[PDB]
């Protein structure tokens, strides 16, 4: 059977005859136990399980030139929304169930790294 | 009746009798009374799409 991303959060399964499977439209963001700001960024099939990348529209990160923990989530602005990778499986039609959930933490910064970063400058992104 | 000599029983039928349509399951006079058959009404095929 084939999987179809209906929107930024739901996934519907279709049979080989191009017909949808009834009661297969699954909200994987909810199933992954993640809030409304999250949306599926990428999906892949390994083993027989579905692997899904999620990322929040509410994420806020900070850079402080001083200290040891130079890169971190802006907890103060309700932007402590890290990305996650979730493994999903079939317990059945199609019924999804979460296997493993992996968070994507911010990078670790060394004193040698922070000396460059301190004065690191970036050009505005190229647009259409 | 014990020797096998007797009278035939009669069932009245409405209208004009012309013939009978006999299948290995049913005998219908003038081909009237054809039904779906109650036994096999709960048995069907799984559609190819699913």
């Amino acid at each position: 059977t084939f999987l179809v991303k209906e929107d930024s959060k739901n996934v519907t399964a279709y049979t080989p005859f191009a017909t949808p499977i009834t009661d297969s439209k699954s909200d994987l963001v909810s199933l992954a136990q993640l809030d409304s700001s999250y949306q599926i960024a990428d999906q892949t099939i390994h083993n027989t399980n579905l692997f899904v990348l999620f990322k929040s529209r509410d994420v806020k990160v900070k850079y402080e030139s001083s200290g040891s923990n130079n890169i971190s989530f802006d907890s103060t602005s309700q932007g402590e929304k890290p990305s996650y990778v979730v493994e999903f499986t079939n317990s059945t039609g199609i019924k999804w169930t979460m296997v493993k959930k992996y968070q994507l933490d911010v990078p670790n910064v060394s004193s040698d790294m922070n000396q460059v970063l301190k004065n690191l400058i970036l050009e505005q992104p190229l647009t259409k | 009746s014990e020797i096998g000599i007797g009278d035939s029983t009669f069932t009245k039928m409405d209208g004009k009798l012309t013939g009978v349509v006999s299948t290995p399951l049913v005998n219908l006079i003038n081909g009237q009374g054809a039904t779906s058959d109650s036994d096999t009404e709960k048995i069907s095929f799984k559609p190819g799409n699913q």
